[PDB]
RNA sequence: AAUGGCUGAAAGCCUCUCAAGCCAGAAUUUCGUCUAGAUGAAUACUUUGUCUUUUUCUUGUUACUUUAGUACAAUUGAAAAUUAUAUACGUUGUAUUUAUUAUCUCGUGUAUUACUCUAUCAAAAGGGUAGUGAAUACUGAGUUAACAAAAUUUAAAGCAUAA
RNA sequence: UGUCGGCUCUUCCUAUCCAUUUCAAGCAGAAUUGAAAAAAGGUAUGAUUGUUCACCAUUUAAUAGGGAACGUGAGCUGGGU
RNA sequence: AUAAACAUACUUUGAAUCGGCCAAGUCUGGUAAGCAGGACUGGCGAUGCGGGAUGAACCGAACGUCGAGAUAAAGUGCCAAA
């Protein structure tokens, strides 16, 4: 998942050529990002590739990919019934990181493939504005829990022997 | 949703001694001992000192702790806390279950062994079959008045089941139970002391 | 070379299917296996569910001749051989030879009770199972379906635990004296030259 | 006298689900548990030494060998491909081969 | 009660990756599976990054006065103030890390010496006990 | 299609296959469950059927309408001369069933017992139990016997006595005995072996094994009939007279 | 099992549990019992005591007869239980195949052993006691190797006697 | 590929007629009716018709419904076709 | 614009064939049919190979005899290579 900044203009009779369209598209690459941009223009402004010119498709990188932020995503998806608007919250350090969580979560809980979800907007909210029942328990200052039933960790695949010697034990870590 | 931490506690009175060995709680009180096992693989039982009154001091408690876990598993924390609370009450003020015999026409005679470890229900609805109903270990039957008995013991689970075994043995069959109101019924459950 | 030594697997606290899959692959690789305590293996599902699966398994039977039909072995040492045989090649010399190097026993018999036991980490019930999931020992299921020798095994295992208790206590006494005697050799001054070499490489 | 080799198991031939190509043999070297340890063994010598119960009237040796080389890794589990002068007999599946320390690059 | 907790300030050891067997400090808990370890990059060389809890192990030390989202400058001050480096090397797992480093640079001659020497010492200790 | 009318099947499937036995003597499949809280005693015997008579017996039950003068009933007479106990064997409970550990025999053995171990006695050298009897009193053999007694007392659960008949007392032309193992049900394995040792070379009469008015179980081989058709073997319905190719078969 | 209940949360109360834990309950299931039965075990006698193949006698089997070849006592392989594991530690990071400093000789006694063997007490024991040898530690000193060779793993022929 | 029915015989299904265990009723008792577990065991004798089917007379705890080349002709019968 | 000289235009003589069948982001009659009948294209027939356990048509891809590699459909707990 990568975020892109795309701009274009329309040169025809219907649209004046002094209006520049901007957008921020999340896509695995710039080819997919352009496709999401062109369809957004065509379904909302009657602008087609054969009558428009692309200008910029530069990527957007996270400014500080070391600060943990609570992201809020406003999206709309299509189910068997109809089309719904949802708002989910995730804790990650990058904008493209949270969108990766959103796509995996939606395809699991709602069984919705990626080609039914449109991401309207993604923002950042405060600590106390997280209403996710599970995620509300980690936004505090004094979160603490022991990870029990740890499986012993292997440094690398080199020591991954099929049959071991002696008894086996978990870890309280 | 999954709760990050669910916890419960039970206050230990003075005349009660509690020791724990791998989710196995033994409670010793003035009336005796009571050993029970709690084999839930996701519950941690340990005794600590806690302040439970809003403005009270520290006191000895047993802490039942379950970390990250769904609502199906989390419900076992208050179940185990109730069991330990019941055991503490059982060895301090034991339980007694008073049952009353109800008949319409045929009188029912209860024959209790000398040791109190067994009963005998005779002429229930005129039946020639005599019901025995054995009693669990630590539960003793006695006759309070006419058509009334009570079961004494330290374990609520043993006393309650033994009382229900008496009632279950005297069920009317192939008859209108709304008309044939017969049998032995638990009038009330209370503490000895 | 030739593998003549026998790999001994302690089937205590392991999963039936995941032990068989690892054992079946390595039987084809020429190894010799002896799985002791094949009655302590665990399977998913409560006793009621396991009985429903067993009763369905017992249904399959040749109508015209039940003596030709599927033979439903009830001993846990035969519930593992069936599981292993399913994962091995059928109807060729390669499959028969691979199965010829496999044994389960319901306990630890005379020659295999003093052998170095191994374990299969992939098949451990503490890694592959949610702890809340209810399981069933193969020995407990065997009794419910008609395995008569479940209490004979519990007698033999009890006498094996108590005989290993005195051997371990005596061994721990000797090993403590040997460890303390070595500390005197390490601290000795005549062995100073050798000790410095061990300290240099961290052995001491 | 001394052990100068690592025992390797003749798992089988390079095959597909319903095919088999006996030109390339697959070996499992003892101690290699990933494909990142195989680069040491690429090019080393491999021998399939076996015993034949000859008669007293024959000068044919009782011990013979088929030699080969390890040429490439095979999957992410440290399984190798070995090409021999004569393809190994499938009766020798599951047997132990010798992985020598030469031609050495150390 | 459980002894070691996943919290803020807890010192952890990276068991896999490019920084295996290196110390780290937890300064933010994203969720039940992910934590933000910033084991001071100036001291132990572990960059500020998000790791999964299946790749670390809890130690017995907690850095005092470490709050969530600590900066690298302040965190380095508290790491050396508590003397985590010295305390870690005295523990059983700290010694085993050094032994792994000690034994990996053992040539065949060195292995030959220690194998011969240890056999005699272990035999000599066995003789002494009556 | 469904059968028009319903009827029980002919013949029992609990006695399938119908295979004729090889030995005239029939071995009991089990002995009554052991109780360790009583004195040792034998739980079986062996006799030869003589014939059948009828008796008039006086009814002692109450609340019955049987005639007061007696009821005619059949009886079977089984001649049971005394047995000669010629050894004992201890069985151990393993994970594949009872396993005989050792068998200890007496010093003196009759030729009736020795005849079981040959198939042409008149051509045999008749040297059965020769080395066991000749070297019975040697110091080496006495130590071995003492070990067999102690081995059974330590690692056994079931003790049975190898008792054989005396066929010189019955009108049968057979001379070789009929060996039968009679389990000892009673006290602990210590006092079971003590009782079994006391019975060595002795004779057990049926009055010691069985009581009066005691209900017992009888196991024996039935009367042979040979090749028989479905009508006799199972009891199927004979076919109508009009039938081609025969009447006494299953259609 | 259907069903009736006990304790009991979830959900401060209630609840037989689409929760953990229990009880009673069928012409039911499994032991027990009856029939057939695979690999098996014990004892009695005849033997053999490093071993086989091919011939050959017999109704058939074993032991047996002949010509050869092969090995020759001595370091192998065990804690249990739990995993939300009394506390502490996390003891990190290669299971079997696969852990011996070439060879022989010379030197002093002590000590050690899941070592070999003998005698004995026991024993369905990695058992006890006494002796003997082996290997190892204290702990040596010397000989020799250069080219060749350092492998059994079983192949051929007979029927006198005995069971 | 021998085409109906009946006779003989075995097995299987449950969408259960009886026996066993339960819940409900406008279940007072008796007789009943609806429903669950359960297919291990039983489920008949005759007048008329070639009949499957049907209708009568009894008996029974009940006299339930079906499949297996519309089970079954080198198994029978040959009444029908 | 792109392609096309072993391109293009053919002439003569003649073989076999006109029982067809399947798929479907297709249609008509029919309650419906592995039913009956049609429009367009691709296939089976005439066709093997790798995969779907097995299969005339599905997916990949069409075949002189071999060696070495990168692949396609599709898969990587064991049968079974990963």
């Amino acid at each position: 998942m990568k975020e892109y900044y795309i701009t274009a203009r329309c040169t025809d009779k219907a649209h004046n050529p002094n209006e520049i369209f901007r957008s921020r598209v999340f896509a695995p690459n710039y080819v997919v990002a352009k496709s999401k941009f062109w369809m957004m223009l065509k379904k909302q402004h009657k602008v087609k590739k054969i009558n428009a010119e692309l200008l910029q498709c530069q990527p957007i990188f996270e400014k500080n990919p070391t600060v943990v932020k609570n992201y809020q995503i406003f999206l709309r998806y299509v189910s068997a019934g109809g089309i719904h608007n949802i708002t989910k919250q995730y804790r990650d350090v990058t904008r493209v990181g949270a969108v990766r969580q959103m796509y995996n979560d939606l395809a699991s809980q709602y069984r919705t493939r990626q080609d039914k979800i449109q991401l309207i907007s993604i923002t950042t909210v405060g600590d106390k504005a997280v209403k996710n029942p599970v995620l509300h328990q980690f936004v505090g200052h004094h979160v603490k829990f022991p990870m029990v039933h740890c499986k012993p960790v292997i440094a690398s695949k080199r020591f991954n022997l099929p049959i071991k010697a002696g008894k086996l034990t978990t870890k309280l870590c | 949703p999954r709760l990050l931490k669910k916890t419960e506690h039970v206050v230990i009175p003075e005349g009660v001694n509690i020791e724990i060995n791998r989710k196995n709680i033994k409670v010793t009180g003035p009336r005796g001992s009571l050993t029970r096992e709690f084999q839930h693989p996701k519950v941690d039982i340990y005794a600590s000192k806690l302040v439970v009154k809003k403005e009270g001091p520290k006191e000895n408690v047993v802490v039942i702790d379950m970390w990250y876990g769904n609502r199906r598993d989390s419900a076992v924390v208050r179940t185990i806390a109730s069991h330990i609370k019941n055991m503490i009450t059982g060895v301090t003020k034991g339980y007694q279950y008073k049952m009353r015999v109800v008949y319409a026409h045929f009188p029912v005679t209860l024959v209790i062994a000398d040791d109190g470890k067994s009963i005998q229900v005779q002429n229930f609805l005129g039946e020639k079959r005599t019901r025995h109903i054995e009693m669990y270990d630590g539960v003793v039957v006695k006759k309070l008045g006419k058509d009334e008995i009570c079961l004494e013991g330290n374990d609520v689970e043993k006393v309650s089941q033994s009382a229900a075994n008496i009632h279950a043995a005297n069920l009317v069959r192939n008859k209108d139970i709304r008309q044939f109101l017969d049998g032995v019924y638990v009038s009330e459950k209370c503490l000895i002391e | 070379s030739t593998n003549n030594k026998v790999t001994v697997i302690d089937c205590h606290g392991h999963v039936l299917g995941r032990v068989a899959s690892v054992v079946a692959k390595h039987l084809l690789l020429g190894q010799k296996f002896v799985l002791v305590r094949c009655e302590d293996l665990q399977v998913c599902g409560t006793l009621k569910m396991r009985l429903v699966q067993w009763e369905l398994y017992q249904r399959k039977r040749v109508n015209t001749n039940p003596t030709r039909g599927a033979f439903h072995h009830r001993s846990p040492a035969d519930m593992v051989r069936k599981a292993v045989r399913g994962m091995l090649p059928k109807n060729n010399y390669r499959g028969k030879l691979a199965l010829k190097n496999l044994k389960c026993f319901e306990g630890c018999p005379a020659p295999y009770d003093k052998m170095k036991k191994s374990s299969i980490p992939e098949a451990a019930a503490i890694y592959s199972f949610n702890p809340t999931r209810k399981r069933t020992l193969l020995g407990e299921l065997g009794t419910a379906v008609g395995w008569k020798y479940a209490d004979v095994v519990a007698k033999n295992e009890a006498e094996r635990k108590e005989r290993a208790a005195k051997w371990y206590a005596a061994k721990q006494l000797k090993q403590k004296a040997v460890a303390e005697a070595k500390e005197k050799i390490l601290a000795d001054e005549k062995y100073k030259a050798k000790v410095a070499i061990l300290k240099k490489f961290g052995y001491a | 006298k001394c052990r100068l080799h690592v025992n390797a198991v003749f798992m089988g031939f390079q095959r597909a689900q319903r095919n088999q190509y006996p030109n390339v043999a697959l070996l499992q070297i003892s101690g290699v548990n990933t494909k990142e340890d195989t680069p040491f063994y690429i090019g080393k010598r491999v021998a399939y030494v076996y015993k034949v119960n000859v008669k007293k009237g024959s000068n044919k040796p009782a011990i013979r060998a088929i030699f080969g080389k390890i040429v490439a890794p095979h999957g992410n589990h440290g399984v190798v491909k070995a090409r021999f002068l004569h393809n190994l007999p499938p009766k020798a599946m599951g047997q132990n081969l010798k992985v020598f320390l030469y031609p050495s690059n150390i | 009660v459980f002894s070691r907790f996943v919290e803020v300030g807890r010192v952890v050891l990276m068991k896999t990756g490019p920084f295996a067997s290196k110390l780290a400090v937890i300064v933010e808990i994203l969720d039940h599976n992910r934590v933000l370890v910033d084991g001071p990059q100036a001291i132990t060389g572990v960059p500020r990054q998000v790791v999964n809890l299946n790749t670390i192990s809890l130690t017995s030390f907690v850095v005092n006065k470490v709050t969530r989202g600590m900066t690298h400058k302040k965190l380095c001050l508290r790491f050396t103030q508590d003397a985590i480096i010295k305390r870690f090397n005295k523990t059983a797992t700290g010694k085993a890390i050094e032994k792994r480093i000690l034994r990996e640079k053992m040539t065949d001659f060195d292995k030959f010496q220690v194998s011969i020497i240890n056999r005699k010492i272990n035999a000599a200790a066995k003789i002494a006990v009556a | 299609s469904h059968r028009k009318f319903e009827a029980p099947r002919h013949g029992s499937l609990a006695f399938h296959p119908r295979k004729r036995v090889h030995k005239v003597r029939a071995t009991v499949s089990a002995f009554p469950k052991d109780n360790a809280a009583e004195k040792p005693h034998l739980t079986g015997f062996l006799g030869f059927k003589a014939g059948m008579t009828h008796v008039i017996r006086e009814v002692k039950r109450t609340n019955t309408k049987l005639p007061k003068d007696g009821v005619l009933e059949p009886v079977t007479i089984i001649e049971t001369p005394p047995m000669v106990v010629a050894g004992f064997v201890g069985y151990k409970k393993t994970t594949t069933g009872l396993k005989p550990i050792t068998a200890v025999f007496a010093e003196h053995i009759a030729d009736e017992f020795k005849r079981r171990y040959t198939k042409k006695w008149y051509k045999n050298t008749k040297n059965q139990f020769a080395v066991h009897t000749e070297k019975y009193n040697d110091v080496k053999a006495k130590s071995k016997r003492e070990r067999q007694i102690r081995l059974i007392k330590n690692r056994c659960d079931v003790v049975r006595v190898i008792a054989h008949t005396q066929m010189a007392l019955v009108p049968l032309k057979q001379k070789k005995a009929e060996v039968m193992e009679i389990q000892i049900n009673g006290g602990s394995i210590a006092e079971k072996v003590d009782f079994a040792v006391s019975l060595l070379e002795k004779q057990i009469s049926v009055n010691s094994v069985f009581g009066t008015d005691e209900c017992i179980d009888v196991c024996s081989v039935t009367k042979g009939h040979g090749y028989n058709g479905v009508i006799k073997r199972f009891g199927v319905r004979h076919l109508p007279r009009k039938t081609h190719r025969g009447l006494r078969k299953v259609a």
